[PDB]
């Protein structure tokens, strides 16, 4: 995006003026949609020396004579060409400047305009920025950032030690991935995304997004009419244990609830015996185990299974001993169909053979799982984009690096999952979601296609429960998508 | 809300 | 207005480019708002030479890769520097010009954006400019017109040959009288101010403007609950003749009904007699005339009457004869109270005793009044503003030139009143507003007040009536008046 | 319409049976959008033998096995082709037809097809004939009537001795005088008029027709916006006596609730004080008349005051004294302005005036005035539409011949009126309608568009009143007026 | 709709 | 209507 | 009403 706003300037000629005038009058567009009429309100608009403060000028001055009182506390030390620019027109048209801070000054002033820092924050902030930075956010007034909230990194979402707490912020061109990777997307509050000027083919330009409605929509699959069962695909499900015999059943009406033809769990005995009880129409096939836990010894039965069906899921509920390692690895090795490897199957995943593999495969880790898996703490790797774009480039996969803010990468395109609430925090959410990308999958959808629809309508059934999210479990996430998918169209 | 339009 | 853009740019500094694009800018969000999304519709923006041409080729560069289709056809000759520079953008950014119009062009569009000539239209149109804006004209397309719609001379609302019919007309900073005048009223269609970004200072200081509802409220006198008929003042109404009997009658409820504590009639005997057949509230003073018509035999009646009220109405339905013309110049030249002087009084009137008057006065003619009280023809008078300006300067009067646009000047202020529809285009209408002033020059208000209010509610209810509008008569009017001013506040 | 038969069968080609087979269809058509669901009633289809029986056959033959019962009584001694072509189809689909009537037979059946005469009817009806259609009325049955109820002549809508009361009329490609014209419109209950496939071009070319709202809606005249009362038109009434004091108000009302701009009353003082006491915004003109009534020595001045007006009614409450007629007949004839000529002013008028006038006329006449006229009985001139016609044609005039269908003719094209219902027929009705037409030829409408407009909006507005239409008065009427212009846009 | 009925 | 704003 | 059509 800096290149962005470089190459409309240079290349096809904008003024940054321009720019910088659709910046400051988008934002207080936005402002007048949030709280209505601005005429009985009064201003504090928050300056820095850089483009952003540029653009909190615009906004000032457009303010002047419109609204009850305006003031801008200029918190700079000097200023860029268009900040000067703006600073004094603001001051041409009788605005009013201050450049020392006041605890008491948010006393008079029912809105703060946040034009500290923007894109071009670099190190942590310290001194007056955070003190007045604090102040605002002690206040409980009405705050509308220009661009990101000050303090937070535009490129990562992370906090540089301390960060504005925005009731609105509004944005130029593209959200940035600031706003949508936690703690900057909650720091965002409500997010909007203004038309500044740029050519709309730099817009669509860039090579991370936010997963949509619309987007999905045009990716789910067709419901020809002159259909059967085998049209829309089949899975099989290898899953469970002694230990975990309800994560089958889960991943299995995973798939079912998204359209899937025909699912075949394979599950030790007797615990196959748990779906079908609960599930009538899922297929639990039984697998006498030694001690219950698949091992070499299923090998040869699983794969025989897996000739019949057009995708496998791996892992839920399957328990991290040797043997089960043994077992996966030479699976996941022999097996020619897409793999869906979730859980304990990514626990005792040998990416050698991921590397290996003729056939796609899509891993589901949460950090706890990426961070064993690469060799790497939880913090190295939570939101960690591009260490998920280079693991899915280099072992030939789709990486959905699971938590509230999603990321699904297949090395080139990286798509930010926003859907979803709290009571997804619960085990059971996953085991759901692996079923999901399974049944697309099968139902035709490449593998990053299938981990895009699912992971989306996966946090909007979470979002359609009735009651407190907190109460939400598995099996009412079940029933939720269906509704889901009839609200995305 | 009046900022842009006189109607 | 052009000196407002000229200040802006030259004192205030604010870049003669980014008006343009605010302009233009405003345009787009101006259409959305009254076309809904615009993404389903074919663009096809005629522009001129000019800065009005240089606002189409903003709007048309903002339109491109967000419309299903956008053409520019440029009608001029050479560019301005901010045209040149906007449609250099527009080029940069993919955009198509054509400069051959083919009458079948309007075909394969469904919205034409008229940006051929703004304020700077110069004599009348012809050639392929009157061509285009036929071809336009008979198109039934959706029309919207950048600033005024093109062919309108902005100063006038006098149509330059042939003119565009807009659908909507976007216009920035003020209203221009030819939005305001007739024909150029009518062919604006629905008006948009756009604030663009002129210091607001700057935009208050025009000295013409448009009567609004929030200036009504604001004038509309305060009624004291401690008060009696003597705080809401009283008013003689001197007409009437064995000819004209109905038109005091009318006069009298207007008073009454815009809030006046006490109406008096002078009118023939028996005519006076009809007028509380009607309505008793009223008082009715029968005068005892030789004929039917006031006389100069009426003076010292007439001025005793008049000493214990507050303001004197005069003219309606007092016949146009010498005898009428003696009396009702000696009348106003020994009267020192208030008059509002109205029709036949405005026959028969000698503008010396205009002169030499120490009270005030309004007069309040129709155009056929106007132009015989200085011996002009109605369509040298009619929407003609100086003169009227002129007129009431040299006279030291407030003039209301009545007509679908109403005019109210002092000489230094003047206002446009833009309510009412044509069931005010009957016998009747005038006798209730000349009541309606002079109710509320009683009740305090400055004659240039009194008149501000009563045209803008007299067209108001007007626009009440809950049946066709050509039905409404002056009773209907009268009924309609304690609505409009509920519906004032 | 027998022409046009025969032109669709003869030049165009289209088989007589065609015709045949898509007229009853109509009717079943018709039937069910009546009668809801038709498979639970039986019916009785009675056929004469010429093609309004073979119709009716047709009807019948596309009920069998859809309905109840299907009877057909074939009344007729021998069948026309067409006619006997549908029965042998009605036999052959296994129709039951029988020859004789039995009074019983009503008993068994719910629905009497009445297909036993249409255009075709010559003479009176009797015998066996007489006695079914007397049957068929007492019945109390739903009765559908093909093309027009049997028994009425279908050019005159006179009852040829006795003839069917209808609930549900179906004809064939425009209505017919005798569903237009009472008795023949009473009994013809609902009408449907069904396209049967007759060239468009054929049907347009009737020229007699029904006035409906699509017609005048497209006569209302347009009401600029930039307009004055001048704009729309002046009228003078010339009407009122001592006897009759009220007919002037009604009539000046007239022209002022259907958007005339101004409106002049000329009538006998002090009569003329009546006016403005009810409506002030009338202008009522005393005229000073020797014992009550206008005569030769108020000629002048009516001449004088009908140089300001645009047009002139002439005639209600004028009185029918030898005075009178040497005034109304020399005025006449010295007045070059359009002139409505009602009530008294018929009774007294002189046709050779007519005949020599420039300037155009419109008449309005109820029967007994049209009678008187001509020297005619009621009887001779009522409903009869070719006596108006020739009468307009041989006095260059338009004549409104009233009745419960009112008959609009300047003749060469002939309009009836169907709006208006009882309430119309007490004094004072014929009173607002003359102003009417006054006013709609002032606001630029020629005499017979004024006069068609004028007669529909009348009409419709006595079908507005709230309450029993027995209780309609003329001042309601008035008040109704402006309600009936909005409903027709 | 108008084809088959005028009413 | 989505010309200034995605939301 | 199913004279005409069966839908
Ligand atoms: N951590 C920090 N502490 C204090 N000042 C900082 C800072 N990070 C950046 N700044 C200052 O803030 C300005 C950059 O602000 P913007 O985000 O407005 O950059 P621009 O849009 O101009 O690119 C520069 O003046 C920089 O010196
Ligand atoms: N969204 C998220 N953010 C941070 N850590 C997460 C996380 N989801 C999981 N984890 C980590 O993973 C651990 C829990 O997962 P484990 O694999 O240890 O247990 P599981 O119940 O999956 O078997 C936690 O200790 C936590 O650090
Ligand atoms: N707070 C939150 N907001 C949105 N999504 C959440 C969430 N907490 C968890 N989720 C989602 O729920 C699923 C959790 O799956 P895991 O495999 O992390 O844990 P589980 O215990 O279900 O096995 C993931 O899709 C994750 O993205
Ligand atoms: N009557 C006419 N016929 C043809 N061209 C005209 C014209 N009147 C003005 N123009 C041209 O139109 C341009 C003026 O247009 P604008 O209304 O855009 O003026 P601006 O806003 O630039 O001041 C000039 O190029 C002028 O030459
Ligand atoms: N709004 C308007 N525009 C143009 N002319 C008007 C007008 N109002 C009135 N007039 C003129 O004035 C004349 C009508 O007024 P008069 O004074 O002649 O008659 P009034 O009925 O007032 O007595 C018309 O001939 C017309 O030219
Ligand atoms: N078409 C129209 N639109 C709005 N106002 C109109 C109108 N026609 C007339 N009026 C108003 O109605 C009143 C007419 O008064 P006049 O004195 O012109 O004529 P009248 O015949 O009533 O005496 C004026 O206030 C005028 O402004
Ligand atoms: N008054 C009457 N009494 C008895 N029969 C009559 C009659 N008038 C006509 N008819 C008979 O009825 C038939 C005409 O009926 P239509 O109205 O169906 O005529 P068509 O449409 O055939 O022309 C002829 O057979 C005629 O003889
Ligand atoms: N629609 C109608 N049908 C038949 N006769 C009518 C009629 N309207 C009026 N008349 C006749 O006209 C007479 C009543 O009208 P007059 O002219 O005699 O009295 P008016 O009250 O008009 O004075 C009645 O005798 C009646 O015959
Ligand atoms: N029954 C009825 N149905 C419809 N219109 C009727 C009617 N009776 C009377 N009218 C209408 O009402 C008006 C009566 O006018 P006249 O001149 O006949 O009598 P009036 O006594 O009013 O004088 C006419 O337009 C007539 O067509
Ligand atoms: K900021
Ligand atoms: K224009
Ligand atoms: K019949
Ligand atoms: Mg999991
Ligand atoms: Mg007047
Ligand atoms: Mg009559």
């Amino acid at each position: 995006m800096k290149e962005i706003d470089e190459l409309t300037i240079k290349e096809y000629g904008v003024d940054s003026r321009i720019l910088m005038e659709r910046a400051g009058i988008s934002v207080v567009l936005a402002m007048e949609e949030e709280l209505g009429n601005l005429s009985d309100y009064r201003f504090l608009v928050l300056c820095g020396g850089g483009n952003n403060g540029g653009d909190g000028f615009v906004v000032a001055r457009n303010l002047l004579g419109v609204v009850k009182d305006v003031l801008v506390v200029f918190l700079g030390k000097k200023k860029t060409p268009d900040c000067e620019y703006n600073y004094g027109l603001y001051k041409k048209f009788g605005g009013k400047v201050v450049e020392q801070f006041e605890p008491s000054i948010l006393n008079e002033f029912d809105v703060v305009v946040d034009a500290i820092f923007g894109t071009g924050l670099r190190g942590e902030i310290t001194g007056e920025y955070a003190e007045i930075i604090n102040l605002v956010n002690k206040s409980g007034k009405v705050v509308v950032s220009v661009d990101v909230p000050s303090g937070i990194d535009s490129n990562t979402g992370k906090v540089l030690r301390t960060a504005v707490k925005a009731d609105l912020t509004v944005t130029f061109g593209v959200p940035k991935i600031g706003h949508i990777l936690f703690p900057g997307r909650d720091l965002t509050g409500k997010l909007k995304v203004a038309n500044i000027g740029h050519p709309v083919h730099l817009i669509n330009s860039i090579n991370r997004y936010v997963i949509t409605r619309e987007m999905v929509r045009s990716l789910l699959p067709e419901r020809p009419r002159d259909s059967h069962k085998g049209t829309y695909g089949k899975v099989l499900i290898i899953a469970g244990s002694r230990l975990y015999s309800g994560a089958p059943v889960l991943s299995g009406m995973g798939s079912l609830k998204v359209g899937t033809g025909l699912v075949k769990l394979a599950v030790p005995f007797p615990q196959n015996l748990i779906a079908t009880s609960r599930f009538p129409e899922l297929i639990s096939v039984p697998i006498d185990t030694e001690k219950g836990f698949f091992s070499l010894q299923n090998l040869q039965e699983c794969l025989e299974l897996s000739k019949d069906v057009d995708v496998v899921a791996i892992g839920p509920g399957l328990g991290n001993n040797e043997h089960v390692r043994e077992f996966v690895n030479e699976f996941l090795k022999t097996l020619e169909k897409p793999a869906v490897i979730d859980a304990d199957a990514i626990n005792v995943l040998d990416t050698s053979v991921l590397k290996e593999r003729k056939s796609p495969a899509v891993l589901t880790p949460h950090p706890g799982e990426m961070a064993r898996l690469v060799k790497k703490t939880v913090g190295d790797v939570k939101y960690n984009y591009e260490l998920a774009e280079e693991f899915a480039k280099e072992n030939d996969c789709v990486l959905v690096l699971k938590s509230a803010t999603t990321i699904v990468t297949d090395g080139e395109k990286t798509l930010f999952n926003i859907t979803g609430n709290t009571g997804l925090s619960k085990g059971g959410s996953g085991d759901v979601l692996t079923g999901m990308i399974a049944g697309f999958i099968a139902q035709g959808l490449s593998p990053l296609e299938a981990s895009t629809v699912s992971v989306y309508l996966h946090g909007f059934a979470a979002e359609l429960f009735e009651q407190d999210e907190r109460g939400l479990t598995a099996s009412e996430l079940l029933r939720l998508i269906p509704e889901a998918i009839r609200r995305l169209k | 809300a009046a900022w842009l339009f006189e109607a």
